[PDB]
RNA sequence: GCGGGGGUUGCCGAGCCUGGUCAAAGGCGGGGGACUCAAGAUCCCCUCCCGUAGGGGUUCCGGGGUUCGAAUCCCCGCCCCCGCACCA
RNA sequence: AUUGUAAAAA
């Protein structure tokens, strides 16, 4: 009898875009966390001298997250709209914590891309120090096709909902956007609101009488843009790994669906590992099907060594790897000569490994996909090519071609990207 | 310093070829007689081993262990004193390339004083003791900091070593917008606490010998909060705490951030000065990223390029079997000058590759980098020799071919 | 600092108190040998530099003075060691 | 009234 689809929503945003204070209101707004609760972190956060945190407090955890008003570790929380069941991530408001922000950002098929409109935190958060890059080739990375664009701080003194700061975020993101992870004009959606008030989330301000559509609370499950069930032999990348109720593993189901009681394999290790219980996003089920943000008990031979960044896999039809590999790189700004025996660290999904260009292929175009008939020496920034690639250890891969979020990759060094990867031959 | 490129590419092969100098038996000695000692003193003590090696046992042994006393004996007493270097003598019989077998009589002094005293006799020959003569820049330690774990590890030159490394676990579930700070503080408080403390007890076993730093200083690498929690430490209190070089914000831990860790602080270890060299493989590299010419790539182009003008740097990687090569030609009364590699030079009549077939009459040939060594300062300023261990190093050896240089002028290219 | 006495050939030490009869006794050590497989006692030869014929050259700390002539006679310098004492 | 190292037993 009647699901309300279960899909997490991500927020991604300026390092001070009030990522959590816009946490705190949703659940507060849609009553999934009580009067006593609001009162008892108004209190907590007062007592020790941090009173615009109030909201924030919802979200951020952790003591310097506390402190600051942005989180460092990865945040999970649990809302009900009319439609869906949402589990949202708050995504590390700190740069140095990317390995918490890809986590966030794989489990998204949504993201929620939050810009402050405040003087100061605005035209910083577009420079290559702030976190919008670095959250857009997430995003992209992860298979994200819809942008929500949520302009945040924006009944504030220095802005009253400013029609031009408002203009001035959606211009300045198309380019951004369209350079930093080859997005198209659409499929992009502006929304002004405001989280220290709560403006434009469930209800309409009258400050603002210029923006007449859906507030946050009512579109979000109206949006009919989710793409998340995926039938197929099953796959599993671990994104988050914790004992609570025992030991328990977080992670996307990326291909078809995985009753309780019953087998499970990892790759490449191989190994024998069955379920002990099932939440799927956030509340018991038996069975779950394909595209849901898994969070399931295990019991295996191992669990506390237990590594994220590998897949599990069915058990049954295990699944591709590498540690050798052809791959298209795009060299956005090395911004420097890459030639052969080049380095970097590869994200793609939750993996973040090292690896090595063997040899050095061909030339390739933007345009219609063609190839050059010789060999070169080099390649440099504007251009693209097709490359070997070693990793420094094993790790497990679909193709673009089988499936992207398992084949886009991501060429990083320093806290800068290199190129746009994308997988095309798994070898040996 | 130009004759001392010269001594350390020689020193290299030397080395090399003193360990490819392998015998059987006890039938190779190795003798360092130090500065000014007393010629009379170890030609008796080589008499009074000569008496002990004419039993020994087995034959060949015998007779070969004489004839290699035999041969020091009598070259010993051509020196009138040992000199301040000290006399380093190899003798023995070597088997070499084919099953061949020759009778090894070396006998030198050191461009620098030897530091150590060695009768010994093997099956080949000693090259430990040479090592000392170029000696040492340093070797720096690293401790790698991440909320998944750390890595102790050093970068002595261009090599990243990792010695020791261990994994934290922490509990990423606190509440679901209701959050139990009694879930927060509780495991954590004692996570973190005995973290900070075990980084400083692997930072006092790995980085401490004998009373002293081993290494020359510690390099602290980590993401943000547990580093300036590590620095200020009364954990990490007396000598590592004063012999803290630099630190580093890096985004990632492991051997992901160990490689960021040396890029953000490259210039502050210094001089290492071999990771200063992987600066100016840099520096080549992004000349080459612009349209302003000063760079040469290859053999070929690199190679005329220095014979129409002169470089700032020439640079060149240390392994590296290309060799200049001079062959007449072979209508007589003319020749050519190219460069070989060990698969053309083996097809002796053509000395060529096999698509081109010319024929050649090799008379001479000198090694690329040591003809390269003998003229760099009539030909421009500077040279360096280079090693592959870094990702700089790593690619220009990969698609360079460990040739190129840096330019004192606009040059154009194949 | 002030004095006093010393520095010899590879080393140690005579001989220098006897200026020409000192290229320097002797010991130890080095080098060559016999000794009878190998050491190695014992003994013999050689042992300042240079030189084809016992020739040339240079010595007794460095450098001068006096003498036909000084390693040997007189003075200064450096260096060493020793007392006593202001200061070190 | 000296000193002498390294792979042999159907």
């Amino acid at each position: 009898a009647p699901k309300k689809e279960h899909v997490n929503v991500v927020f991604i945003g300026h390092v001070d875009a009030g990522k959590s204070t816009i946490g705190g209101q949703i659940m507060y707004l849609t009553g999934m966390v009580d009067k006593r609760t609001l009162e008892k972190y108004e209190r907590e956060a007062k007592e020790k001298n941090r009173e615009t945190w109030y909201l924030s407090w919802a979200l951020d955890t952790n003591q310097e997250e506390r402190d600051k008003g942005k989180t460092v570790e990865v945040g999970r929380a649990y809302f009900e709209t009319e439609k869906k069941h949402f589990t949202i991530l708050d995504a590390p408001g700190h740069k140095s914590f990317v390995p918490n922000m890809i986590g966030g950002a794989s489990q998204a098929d949504l993201a929620v891309l939050v810009i402050s409109a405040r003087k100061g935190e605005f035209e910083t958060g577009f420079e290559k120090g702030g976190q919008t890059r670095e959250h857009a080739m997430l995003a992209k990375t992860a298979g994200v096709k819809h942008l929500i664009v949520l302009i945040n701080k924006m009944d504030d003194p220095t802005v009253n909902w400013s029609i031009e700061r408002y203009e001035e975020c959606k211009e300045k993101l198309v380019p951004f956007l369209k350079k930093v992870g080859f997005s198209p004009k659409k499929d992009i959606h502006f929304m002004p609101c405001s989280g220290l008030t709560g403006a434009n989330i469930k209800e309409q301000s009258d400050f603002c009488p210029w923006y007449t559509g859906l507030p946050f609370i009512p579109y979000l499950d109206n949006l009919p843009n989710f793409n998340r069930s995926i039938d197929g032999p099953i796959r599993l990348p671990i994104v988050d790994k914790y004992k609570d109720m025992g030991t328990v593993v977080l992670g996307k189901l990326e291909s078809g669906s995985i009753c309780k009681g019953q087998q499970l394999v990892m790759m490449p290790n191989k190994h024998n590992v069955e379920v002990l219980g099932i939440l799927s996003d956030d509340v018991e089920t038996d069975t779950v099907a394909p595209g849901e943000n898994l969070k399931i008990r295990l019991k295996g031979i191992e669990e506390e060594e237990i590594l994220p960044g590998f897949i599990l896999c069915d058990p049954n039809n295990l699944c591709h790897s590498g540690r050798t590999f052809d791959a298209q790189i795009v060299i956005i700004e090395h911004k420097s000569i890459i030639c052969p025996g080049y380095n970097a660290v590869l994200h793609i999904h939750t993996c973040i490994e090292e690896v090595e260009i063997t040899a050095l292929i061909c030339l390739v175009d933007k345009k219609s996909g063609e190839k050059s008939k010789t060999r070169p020496r080099f390649v440099k920034q504007d251009q693209v090519c097709i490359a070997r690639l070693r990793t420094a250890g094993t790790i497990c891969l679909e193709t673009f071609k089988d499936f992207p979020q398992m084949g886009r990759f991501t060429l990083r060094d320093e806290g800068k990207t290199i190129a746009i990867g994308k997988v095309l031959k798994l070898v040996p | 310093a130009a004759d001392r490129n010269v001594e350390i590419w020689k020193i290299k092969k030397l080395i090399k070829s003193l360990e490819a100098a392998r015998g059987n038996g006890t039938s190779m000695i190795s003798l360092i007689i130090p500065p000014k000692d007393q010629i009379s003193r170890v030609a008796k003590m080589l008499a009074d081993e000569f008496g002990t090696a004419s039993n020994i046992k087995s034959r060949v042994n015998r007779l070969s262990v004489l004839g290699a006393i035999t041969s020091v004996q009598q070259r010993l007493k051509l020196y009138n004193k040992v000199p301040p270097n000290g006399l380093v003598v190899y003798c023995g019989t070597i088997v070499t390339e084919e099953g061949k077998e020759k009778k090894v009589n070396i006998d030198f002094e050191p461009f620098k004083p030897i530091n150590t005293s060695l009768y010994l006799c093997d099956n080949k020959f000693h090259t430990e003791a040479l090592t000392a003569l170029l000696s040492d820049d340093s070797k720096f330690g690293f401790i790698v900091i991440d909320g998944s774990g750390a890595l102790f590890g050093t970068l002595q030159g261009n090599t990243r070593e990792v010695l020791h490394k261990f994994t934290v676990d922490l509990p990423k579930k606190h509440g679901r917008g209701g959050q139990s700070a009694l879930r927060f503080a509780r495991l954590r408080m004692e996570k973190r606490h005995n973290y900070v403390r075990k980084v400083a007890e692997t930072a006092v076993q790995l980085f401490i010998s004998g009373d002293k730093v081993n290494v020359a200083g510690l390099v602290l690498a980590g993401s943000a909060d547990f580093k300036t929690e590590l620095s200020q430490s009364d954990m990490f209190d007396q000598r590592l705490q004063s012999k803290v070089l630099k630190l580093v914000d890096i985004s990632y831990g492991g051997e992901n951030g160990f490689n960021q860790a040396i890029e953000l602080s490259t210039e502050v270890l210094s001089n290492v000065k071999f990771i200063q060299e992987k600066k100016l493989i840099g520096r080549y590299f992004d000349e080459i990223s612009q349209d302003t010419g000063k760079y040469c790539f290859g053999v070929e182009d690199t190679l005329k390029a220095l014979e129409m003008g002169a470089v700032e740097i020439l640079i060149v990687y240390e392994n590296l079997d290309i060799m200049r090569y001079v062959l007449h030609c072979q209508g007589t009364e003319e020749e050519k000058i190219l460069y070989l590699t060990p698969e053309q030079e083996k097809d002796k009549s053509h000395f060529t590759d096999k698509e081109t077939g010319q024929e050649h009459e090799l008379i001479e040939s000198m090694p690329l980098l040591e003809w390269f060594a003998n003229n760099y300062k009539k030909f421009g300023a500077t040279l360096e020799i280079v090693t592959d261990k870094s990702q700089e190093g790593s690619q220009f050896v990969k698609g360079f071919g460990g040739i190129g240089g840096i330019l004192r002028y606009r040059v154009d290219f194949q």
